[PDB]
């Protein structure tokens, strides 16, 4: 389809320009509500972890998925394999409220405790990036912290996620023709 | 809806399961529909 | 009461001894206009005839087992396999037609039978045979059997060059038993036709 | 007495990906409003299909140069979503986190030259199974198309998909060398005064572009 | 308080044929479509019915030779779907998986000899408790049933399903040799000039033939 | 009942040509949905095993009886008892994914993990022999490869089977008059 | 329906339990029930 080549409205030059049909198309699992809520790992600290939704690295799926948007609004339910208790902490007290246990502490029952938090970012929308002091991110992007004695594998998904303003995303850098790997076979 | 999977309903209500949303008083959906097609000028068979 | 001359295309084959023609795996074709082809498929009506080919010499010394295969499509120098080299992507059913002309005093029987996907056969799996598209030859009855199958295949659309999917086998059950009235040695032909073959994809050209 | 169950053995451990919601522990949390806030997109292959991205080619450009010798190949590469050339693109950026996909890849084609520079181009579709096209006349028998550059200076070819299977995978296989899903190749036929000058080339996903199954194989 | 259950003992172990199904992990899956696809079957019965399959005799074939002397024994073999002359039909293939059976087994007797070649033969159940007949006279106080060869050239004899129990076992016993379910006669009566010429033999599942109670033991 | 002898329609020369009657048959245990449903021995390797159905023994009961399609289509749940944690994944991603964890793993609870698969393969029906390359399948013939650190005894089965094109089933040659066996009893 | 025994609803709802199935726009069953039976010519009693 020849176009205005300038004007950047959308063209979609569709195969039936030389013949043939399109079929019904199915988008479930490119939907931004399904893509994101499932469990990622990050690494924990010993005790303290604030819960940054951008802690998540740069190379998983819902890390490198979630740096698409500029904007994001999501529940968090977190699911961490621990000894001791730990006690989750709303966003903004002060971080010697996590020693006490009338935050809401989960006791350890074996082997992992997972728990729903809820948004409790003041700001209506969170983000991914943020130009204000030149980490690079204000204390305020959090859902708050959770402190046991000491985690071994604390594990965030993200449920209910709203996306906003898309961001450019990464796939890796061929040296050869094509990126050739070692798919999987019998 | 989500990755959601149970025909039952919810145990905790619906405010002890999530954050409510507050209503005061989508995009790309619409701009991927209102893509032009077909072609510019006269054509032939 | 009968009518039992076919023909497919421009090409025809009478035969006086057809006991029947038996329709192997379904009686219709499959959904042609498939969503992995984005509706570019046509088809070619031209290569729809039928061409002879050669299989073996069913003599009298031949055992029990004395298999032939074949795999459809083999090398058509015709209308047909210039679609193999010219288009990527192509479906098609076959109707096989094979003869053992001796005479009504010959013996023994030759099964015959279309086959899908078949290599590494034992003559101990032999014995069951029978439950593929099938058709027996005996002199003292008939001397054609005529069997006729649709697309099968994992995919709609197919790759003939990496991919062979019917296998046309025909196996001495009986032994030939000449007698003093009977013909010595009968040769068995073939001629095979597409049926409905859809291409989709052209090939750049050679040069 | 009471209910009786059988603590059934197999089921009941942690799975990532499973419908399961987990109990809350804090309650009565209302969020600031977030209503017709600009810019919200649902799925993102409606970002991969309103919003084209560019290219790679040698020298790490989106451009391509006209060729003024006897050799008319701009440029040929193999089609999989897992390409050099199309390694910098949004599409091939979130079909990095899939397995197989299918349906049709838009191409678009600005040409930047001069108001005197004037070309026509051709690009096709060699399907797999024997070697490319090197020759615009060889590449006619394809399903080809042909523009010239006039006053609207862009161009859209939708990459048909053919395949025998349904779906098709997006990761190019490791050992198999051979890339057995297509080529697509882009031509010049002539060019008029149009030396030095480029041809910026972009892609998008198409109108019945689906992909299917999503995995996290780190982000190469 | 929560509703109170009592976790019940002996119940939930894993059980290889249950019909509990296990939780998912994966969804919103949309298969390829499949329908009008040719050559289905939905019971192996089916298969087994519409599909006779051969028999084996001495020499590893399946036909029997027709005898020029004073014996008119053509075959004489036992009854049972782990004999020696069944084991190569497929409804023996599949009652190898299964423990005891019923109903009819159809027979299917193809002559293959020349047009100048005619001969005669029966078919005879001799039911257990005594010794199986060896001539023609005295296998004519059978269930039997005579056929001579014409112009349609095929015979299929019924085998009733004569029992005490309702169901039969499809395994002969290991250290009972005396095959106490029945024997199944097939004899020549007269051939005029049929030396040397052939009678090959099919099995297949009969009309109210049903398997029951399936099990797995390991393929001889 | 005489017949055409080689037109192969098929006859049923039924009890009732020489007196009597036949009877109510019914025939659920070789239905073809219920007879592959249940629970099957594999051998595993140690840590990556793709989870092909041809890899199922031809000793075995659904093994010799899948065999018996040309072409089948079968959703297949697994039950493998393991120590790790085993990482399941779908069809044609790169063998450097069973690492990860946001593919869906399933942490260990004793003594076993049983997990219901979705069908992944690209192809509308799979197949249980392939003549392409002269084992001898594609790489698409698959639902997936698990990964643990070892797994122990992995099950299969297929349920929603559907088969086409049956092929030939053999029981095994006697060698005396009858394949004596020794039957359970007393 | 298969080897399930349950009279209770699923709890998954349909997608997240098996692979949904799509349509486009058996055999052996009509092969066996087309089965010729009876006599080839004149019985008598």
């Amino acid at each position: 389809t020849t176009s205005a080549g300038e004007s950047a409205d959308p063209v979609t030059a569709t195969v039936e320009n030389y013949g043939g049909e399109t079929q019904v198309q199915r988008r479930q699992h490119t939907d931004v509500s399904f893509i994101l809520d499932r469990f990622v790992k990050v690494t924990p600290k010993d005790q303290i972890n604030v819960l940054d939704l951008m802690q998540t690295p740069a190379h998983t799926l819902v890390g490198a998925l979630l740096r698409t948007a500029t904007y994001y609004f999501a529940d968090l339910e977190v699911a961490v394999k621990h000894e001791g208790n730990l006690t989750w902490v709303p966003n903004g007290a002060p971080e010697a409220a996590l020693d006490n246990t009338t935050n809401p502490t989960a006791y350890h029952k074996a082997p992992l405790t997972r728990l729903a938090l809820p948004y409790t970012a003041p700001h209506r929308v969170l983000a991914t990036v943020y130009n204000g002091e030149s980490r690079a991110l204000p204390t305020s992007f959090n859902y708050g912290a959770i402190k046991a004695t000491r985690v071994t594998e604390l594990l965030y998904r993200m449920k209910r996620a709203e996306t906003y303003c898309p961001r450019p995303l990464l796939a890796i850098h061929p040296d050869q023709a094509r990126h050739k790997q070692k798919i999987v076979a019998p | 809806s989500g990755n959601t999977g149970s025909i039952i309903n919810n145990y905790y209500m619906q405010q002890y399961q999530n954050s409510m949303d507050t209503q005061l008083g989508d995009w790309f959906s619409k701009l991927a529909s209102s893509a032009f097609s077909g072609l510019f000028g006269a054509l032939l068979a | 009461d009968r009518i039992l001359t076919t023909r497919n295309g421009h090409t025809t084959s009478t035969t006086q001894s057809s006991v029947g023609v038996t329709y192997g795996y379904a009686t219709a074709e499959d959904f042609v206009s498939g969503p992995n082809t984005s509706g570019l498929e046509t088809r070619v009506a031209q290569a729809e005839r039928f061409f002879k080919t050669h299989l073996f010499d069913w003599v009298t010394s031949d055992p029990f087992g004395r298999c032939h295969l074949l795999e459809l499509p083999t090398d058509h120098k015709g209308v047909y396999g210039y679609l193999t080299d010219s288009y990527a992507y192509m479906r098609n059913g076959w109707d096989v037609e094979v003869t053992a002309v001796g005479n009504q005093f010959n013996g023994g029987c030759l099964l015959v039978a279309m086959v899908p996907e078949l290599c590494s056969i034992q003559k101990r799996e032999l014995y069951q045979l029978t439950l593929f598209p099938h058709q027996f030859i005996n002199p003292r009855t008939n001397m054609t059997a005529h069997i006729t199958v649709p697309f099968v295949g994992v995919n709609r659309y197919d790759q003939y060059k990496v991919h062979k999917p019917w296998t046309l086998v025909v196996m001495v059950v009986a032994p030939l038993t000449v007698n003093s009235e009977g013909a010595p040695q009968i040769k068995v032909y073939a001629n095979i036709a597409p049926t409905n073959v859809h291409v989709a994809g052209e090939f750049p050209s050679k040069e | 007495g009471i209910f009786p169950v059988a603590c059934s053995d197999g089921y009941g451990g942690l799975v990532t990906t499973d419908p399961k919601t987990a109990d809350p522990a804090y309650g009565k949390v209302f969020n600031p409003p977030r209503n017709m806030l600009p810019g919200r997109f649902t799925n993102f292959l409606d970002v991969a299909e309103a919003c084209p991205t560019f290219l790679h080619f040698e020298g790490d450009v989106p451009y391509v140069t006209t060729k003024t010798d006897s050799d008319r190949v701009l440029a040929q590469f193999d089609l999989s979503l897992a390409a050099k050339h199309m390694s910098n693109t949004f599409l091939a950026g979130l079909a990095q986190y899939y397995t197989q996909y299918s349906g049709t890849i838009n191409l678009h084609f600005m040409f930047t030259g001069p108001t005197d520079a004037k070309a026509r181009y051709m690009i096709a579709y060699a399907p797999p199974g024997m070697e490319p096209p090197k020759t615009p006349e060889a590449a006619a028998h394809c399903i080809h198309a042909e523009w010239d550059t006039g006053l609207n200076s862009k161009f859209t070819f939708s990459i048909p998909y053919l395949s025998a299977a349904d779906y098709t995978y997006t990761a190019s296989d490791v050992a198999e060398t051979t890339n057995v899903q297509g080529w697509v190749c882009l031509f010049q036929i002539t060019h008029g005064k149009a030396d030095g000058d480029a041809l910026v080339v972009l892609a998008s996903a198409g109108k019945d572009f689906e992909l299917r199954l999503p995995v996290d194989a780190r982000t190469q």
